[PDB]
RNA sequence: GCCCUGAAAAUGGAUGGCGCUCAAGCGUGUUACCUAUACUCUACCGUCAGGGUUGAUGCCCUGACGAGUAGGCAGG
RNA sequence: AAGCUCGUAUCAGUUUUAUGAGUGUAAGAAGUCCUUGUUUGAACGUGGACAUUUGAAUGAAGAGCUUUUAGUGGGCCAUUUUUGGUAAGCAGAACUGGCGAUGCGGGAUGAACCGAACGUAGAGUUAAGGUGCCGGAAUACACGCUCAUCAGACACCACAAAAGGUGUUAG
RNA sequence: GGAAUACUGCCAGCUGGGACUGAGGACUGCGACGUAAGUCAAGGAUGCUGGCAUAAUGGUUAUAUGCCGCCCGUCUUGAAA
């Protein structure tokens, strides 16, 4: 468990500032104690760059990024697996849809009143 | 569908009908004293006045924001009719950023022909049944400019929800009836 | 230079609806449904009159 | 407004695993189906830990009343909430039909009681099979054998702002 | 009321008409209004609206300028149209021959063009000659190099 | 102390002159960029600013000794 | 639940007034009705925008908009 | 306000998805693959290429960059969180609204209440509030309750001890 | 066991009364009815008829009636206070 600068990191205390909890920065320092943390807070309406010195323990790696990673991945082994056997492939995210029609068969499931 | 819920229940059974794919909403408040939140989402939806009517796909991503601006508008489930009425009096296209009346199929076709629609009757089959181009006929059609209720709201106070006696929310089917009513 | 209601004005309905010939002629605003005589299941029966 | 019975079914949405989930009937009387829904969830939420966002509703059907034209002496056990606790109420109305004793009841909660529909909850609405199980006074008055009364006083609407005659009040 | 998304009322601007009260520019901008609206050219598009610039932001081309832009491989043929003054430049000794369209000459860059057999023609001439721009180079003088 | 409940003492064992030092989060100044402080940490400054303290006094005291 | 008591000064006065008692009071329900510079349709003024055009900073077509102190820009 | 470029460019007081905390971050040319070159692994690349099924929803005609400058800046009220309290009031932080610069309908009357923001007009429909008379609009309909030797038509705070009463009604 | 009715919804069903509006100004378009010639309610009102031809309509002015309307400017959040 190393820190390089540029790793983006969540802020998780094990009492001042608690307004700094379970908020995501950049790395920007690492030293042999202490991780710099630059957070982009909302000040007026421009968010302003503060820097913030944690100690290594309060802080943990961050995978807020691991979705994206695997879906380009995902996505670029689909469109070569459609380039090689020809057929149209969506590689789009949908959002959850309305189910359609169903029956519900009171086979056993008789309904028991409340 | 008929057919269906009569065998489901010949079979002992229960048809459960496919969710509703298509909302309509109409902006019932003013624009003064609007929270922020809600604001932005009804400018995302394109009711930027007082009985202002747009349709919307049913996704989860929509259901969230019509949650958001439910104080301030009443939707519900359109049927064919009341799409086909709305189309054919208050129809109106979005033509190089002009309110263009659509009173000739040429209009549609010059500017939905790309997609497969031909005319106010496939726009209407695309609104009702959503299609593959919903997104770019529904952003075609301008937003839709409704009148009061003719016979009234109903109520002597709009500004509660429709189950307690109120105006906004969902109002399911009845929408019908305040819609034909507003347009 | 003026907006004429199809819902009103019959001219503008068919240049707009070639169909709405056809409908009218037809009758298909009262188009009568096949009489069919399926009768419900008794368990359902039972479960709606049930308390 | 004025009521309607309906039956609403409802279940927990069927996942991997756990096929078939049990189905839950209530009762509801309601204005319309959207209001017989929400009070469908309400009363599921509050006895079963089900969310609407995690079920569905199977199936929806109004109820008439089997005899609307015969009178019937009905029994109505409601709770309502209170600050220290839900307190039970039992009310005996005659009439002629389930939708038509619980409108009764509402407008009497609201009269006496100052509850509202949000607040009143119905628990049982049960015909009285027999008179001799009937323990309201003001309902056992008028199971009387040959019950006559008069009606003194009566009040006649006048169409017109004067009128030539003095009025009467016979009946 | 309604809940306006954009401001109300904002002008595009895009320079539509110069300021200069010149009857010959004014007559200028006119005939090239006429090409850039009926002729779909972008040549005539970049014209018109080089027509509406002020002094400042039409810096002066010069002959030297001119030369090293006939330098380049295939341009050797070419008119050069500057929308503005070409100057006169002693620190070069070789000019070209070569036809040059330009709003003004001074004495010396006509009398160099000339000199090495060229000619110096108006705008208008040039729009008789290439009324789409055809075998046309427009060069414009630097900007920043001005303080 | 004001953000707990506790009375604590403001110096020596356990001292409250030094909670600084063992803080989870300590925002960095704006005043240390563009020096070559930037970079260390401010628990570090500050242990280092009270031991100089701390030595300066026992110079003035050595002084006062001497005169 | 409703009602009475549950503390009051000091010119003569206030559910806004008159007055109202199966209300014109209180709780609830169902409708009908009244009317804002709000919404819908139409005309007209101006502004802005998009097109067309061999008195052309003119003419024609089309669409949308119009609160305002200090202040700015423009035409008179 | 001036210039340069871009304009399926740039995005967004919004949702969704993934991941955190009990509202933060991320969602593609500021990409990706093969070929093993720099000091068997991390991190830097030589040469080739895949497009308008280029990587969630909805909206969007203007965006980015260089310059240029008039008027102004410790205010009141309210909501929502958080810390500490008082006889009672409250006092300190953070976010968001309303008002000054703003008329119109309603609340009899009015800085912060309800509705709604304003070109000149016509017709229609309404919001909030109302429909005995003043006063435009049902002395409408319906189920109950109440009688006050100054009832009530109210702010829902206090007086208020959930106190007193042989008032009345329902449990 | 066979019906009806209520309620809710649909009709590119028919039909009566009332109000406001008539922008535009050769033609061009999209349609409809007709075998056709042509016709039409289809890219914005025409046709017929009467009275008067002047203080009649209208304008101005003096007032009356219904409702609305606090005295401007300046300075302070705010000002009838
Ligand atoms: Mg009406
Ligand atoms: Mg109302
Ligand atoms: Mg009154
Ligand atoms: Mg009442
Ligand atoms: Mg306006
Ligand atoms: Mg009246
Ligand atoms: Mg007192
Ligand atoms: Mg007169
Ligand atoms: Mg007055």
């Amino acid at each position: 468990k190393v820190y390089k600068v540029g790793d983006i990191v969540d802020i998780k205390a094990n009492m001042p500032h608690k307004f700094y909890q379970g908020k995501t920065g950049v790395v920007y320092n690492v030293t042999k104690s202490s991780v710099g943390v630059i957070i982009n807070k909302m000040v007026g309406n421009r968010y302003l760059e503060k820097r913030l010195n944690l100690r290594v323990e309060h802080i943990k790696h961050s995978k807020c990024r691991q979705e994206f990673l695997e879906r380009v991945k995902a996505n670029a082994a689909k469109r070569a697996e459609a380039k090689a056997q020809g057929v149209a492939v969506q590689l789009k995210r949908q959002p959850a849809q309305p189910r359609e029609s169903r029956i519900v068969s009171t086979e056993g499931n008789v309904p028991q009143t409340l | 569908i008929i057919q269906a819920k009569r065998d489901a229940k010949a079979a002992g059974s229960y048809y459960v009908e496919a969710q509703h794919k298509l909302v309509f909403v109409v902006r019932i408040k003013g624009i003064n004293k609007i929270p922020p939140k809600p604001r932005k989402v009804l400018q995302l939806l394109r009711l930027t006045r007082i009985n202002s009517g747009t349709f919307v796909k049913v996704t989860k991503a929509t259901l969230e924001l019509l949650k958001l601006i439910e104080p301030y508008v009443a939707y519900g489930y359109p049927s064919y009719s009341t799409i086909r009425q709305l189309v054919y009096k208050r129809g109106f296209g979005k033509i190089n950023k002009q309110r263009v009346p659509l009173s000739d199929n040429a209009i549609i076709e010059a500017n939905l022909g790309k997609y497969g629609i031909l005319s106010i009757d496939d726009l209407i089959h695309e609104i009702i049944t959503v299609g593959p181009h919903f997104k770019q006929a529904n952003n075609f059609l301008w937003p839709f400019k409704l009148s009061n209720p003719s016979g009234g709201w109903g109520v002597p106070r709009k500004f509660k929800h429709f189950i307690q006696g109120g105006s906004f929310g969902n109002r399911e089917e009845f929408i019908n009836k305040l819609v034909k009513s507003m347009n | 230079v003026l907006k004429k209601n199809p819902l009103k004005n019959k001219q503008v309905l068919l240049r707009l609806n070639p169909y709405a010939k056809v409908f009218a002629a037809e009758k298909l605003g009262s188009k009568k449904a096949e009489k069919t005589g399926t009768k419900p299941a008794a368990v359902f029966t039972e479960t709606l009159k049930h308390d | 407004a004025h009521f309607k019975e309906y039956q609403v079914i409802g279940r927990r949405l069927p996942t991997e695993s756990v096929p078939e989930p049990k189905l839950f009937r209530m009762r509801i009387f309601a204005s319309n189906e959207v209001i017989a829904k929400s009070r469908y969830w309400y009363f599921l939420q509050k006895l079963h830990k089900v969310k609407k966002a995690s079920g569905e509703i199977v199936s929806i059907n109004q109820i008439n009343e089997a005899h609307p034209t015969k009178v019937k002496n009905f029994g109505v056990w409601v709770r309502y909430d209170s600050r220290s606790g839900t307190h039970n109420m039992y009310k005996e109305i005659r009439d002629v039909s389930r939708v038509a004793a619980v409108e009764t009841l509402y407008q009497d909660m609201a009269a006496r009681h100052r509850a509202r529909f949000r607040s009143i909850h119905i628990l049982k609405v049960a015909e009285i099979e027999k008179t001799a199980d009937v323990k309201r006074q003001y309902v056992k008055q008028f199971l009387t054998k040959d019950l006559k009364f008069p009606l003194p006083h009566r009040v006649q609407k006048s169409t017109k702002t004067f009128s030539y005659k003095r009025p009467s009040t016979f009946y | 009321g309604i809940d306006h998304t954009s401001k109300q009322h904002k002008r595009s601007g895009h320079r539509t008409a110069p300021k200069s009260d010149n009857v010959y520019l004014k007559l200028l901008v006119k005939l090239y209004t006429f090409l850039a609206r009926r002729t779909d050219a972008p040549f005539n598009k970049v014209v018109l609206k080089a027509l509406f610039l002020s002094k400042i932001n039409r810096p002066p081309v010069s002959v030297s300028r001119i030369a090293r832009a006939l330098k380049q491989e295939g341009a050797a043929n070419k008119t050069v149209v500057v929308v503005g003054t070409v100057t006169d430049d002693a620190r070069i000794f070789e000019f070209p021959k070569t036809t040059v369209a330009a709003l003004r000459f001074t004495a010396g860059a006509r009398a160099k063009i000339v000199k090495a057999g060229g000619e110096c023609i108006t705008l208008d001439q040039l729009a008789v000659r290439a009324p789409k721009g055809q075998n046309t180079l427009i060069l414009r003088g630097p900007r920043n190099s001005r303080e | 102390d004001e953000a707990s409940g506790e009375w604590v003492p403001k110096w020596g064992y356990k001292g409250a002159n030094k909670k600084l030092d063992d803080q989870w989060l300590v925002e960095v100044d704006d005043k240390v960029k563009g020096t070559d402080n930037e970079l260390i940490d401010p628990r570090t400054l500050n242990r280092a600013e009270r031991k100089r303290l701390v030595k300066k006094n026992e110079k003035q005291q050595r002084r006062n000794m001497k005169n």
